[PDB]
């Protein structure tokens, strides 16, 4: 996903599948979206629920990723909160 | 079948799941996080989200409401002082759309020490009584023992 | 920073990836380096160019540009040796640069640019130490 602003939709859907490779898969193509400057909000709680307290790294180390390039501004599995979804369970 | 548990810290939670998934009473740790879990009762398999009660977790739990077909919120019935706060903590998940129509079950808990508060008693603190969009049951347990888990089991699965 | 973004392009007129170490370059980002690695970064076949009065490194690969960017520089020798330990990094992840294969791998590159080169400070990375973080 080179850059498709319209495709947020099915990384929901992708985000959370039971295998592993889909979910890191998924939220890797957000990551691309936003580094472009595409859409991404509405997926929040999806991608935060599989990953959060593992030490498995990959999807740790992804979801750490997009933690630096827009945690401000999704809100809708994070709200505003001192231990927000980004650093509650990565203590 | 998916299955939210939570309560405040411990009311006992991870107790309920572990002697539901080992038949066995583990020492706990309080939980910075979550544990999952499948359990297997009469050909259902039971995928339980135990999530750690204390504040900063609390704050957490709304990112597994969504999936979620049932709900354990486990209560410690010995506990008079926190009553009000698991009231006010059930009552806001109760107004949450992704727990929309999950099914609703309490677990009244700790219920082998002398003081405990009954389950009814508990139900009129929580305002079980006031739900009429979706099913509700409350439920003596003891975790320990394993008093009245499998009878929530039941419950849950008759969904 | 010293180092806006370090960024994996193609001269298909986009930033393919890139690393935003901090809140500033998003959109940015892909207007840069689809205008000026098109033009080799505007380059002879010279690893400095500076165009539009931002500092652009780059080797071409392909029909692709890895580019390091800075407007600001601290030494010489440096601004080479990060986008030099990223190119060691690169083709583990993505068999030398190509659009399609660089595109499935953001999240490997994405994470590699943190690691290197982190709020602008180069840091140092290596293949073994990356595998710790996508294990």
């Amino acid at each position: 996903m080179d850059s498709e602003p319209p495709s947020e939709i099915s990384l929901k859907n992708d985000l959370e599948k039971g295998d592993v490779k889909s979910k890191t898969e998924a939220l890797k193509k957000v990551i691309i979206m936003i580094l472009n400057g595409e859409k991404l909000p509405g997926l929040l709680m999806t991608i935060i629920r599989f990953v959060l307290p593992l030490q498995d790294h990959t999807i740790k180390k992804l979801l750490l990723v997009f933690w630096e390039i827009v945690p401000k501004t999704t809100p809708d599995g994070r709200l505003l909160h001192e231990m927000i979804l980004v650093c509650d369970a990565y203590r | 079948m998916r299955i939210l548990m939570v309560g405040l810290d411990g009311a006992g939670k991870t107790t309920v799941l572990y002697k539901l998934k080992l038949g066995e009473v583990i020492t706990t740790i309080p939980t910075i996080g979550f544990n999952v879990e499948t359990v297997q009762y009469k050909n259902i398999s039971f995928t339980v989200w135990d999530v750690g009660g204390q504040d900063r977790i609390r704050s957490l739990w709304r990112h597994y409401y969504r999936n979620t077909e049932g709900v354990i919120f486990v209560v410690d019935s010995n506990d008079r002082s926190r009553i009000g706060e698991a009231r006010e903590v059930m009552q806001r998940m109760l107004n949450e759309d992704e727990l929309r129509n999950a099914a609703w079950l309490v677990f009244a808990n700790k219920q082998d020490l002398p003081e405990a508060m009954s389950a009814a008693e508990i139900t009129e603190k929580l305002g079980l009584h006031s739900i009429r969009n979706r099913p509700w049951f409350i439920q003596a347990t003891c975790a320990t023992s394993g008093e009245g888990l499998y009878e929530g089991l039941e419950w849950l699965s008759n969904s | 920073m010293v180092l806006l973004a370090a960024a994996v392009c193609t001269k298909a007129g986009k930033a393919i990836v890139s690393r935003q170490f901090v809140e500033m370059t998003r959109t940015r980002i892909e207007g840069l380096l689809a205008a000026f690695p098109k033009l080799m970064n505007t380059g002879k076949q010279h690893t400095f160019v500076e165009t539009e009065s931002v500092r652009y490194v780059y080797q071409p690969m392909e029909k692709l540009y890895m580019v390091l960017i800075t407007t600001k520089n601290s030494n010489i020798l440096e601004d080479l040796e990060t986008l030099r330990l990223f190119s060691r990094v690169i083709p583990e992840y993505c068999r030398a640069l190509e659009e399609n294969e660089i595109s499935e791998h953001c999240f490997d590159l994405i994470f590699a640019f943190d690691e290197i080169v982190a709020l602008g400070y180069r840091e140092n990375v290596n293949l073994a130490q990356i595998r710790t973080f996508t294990e």
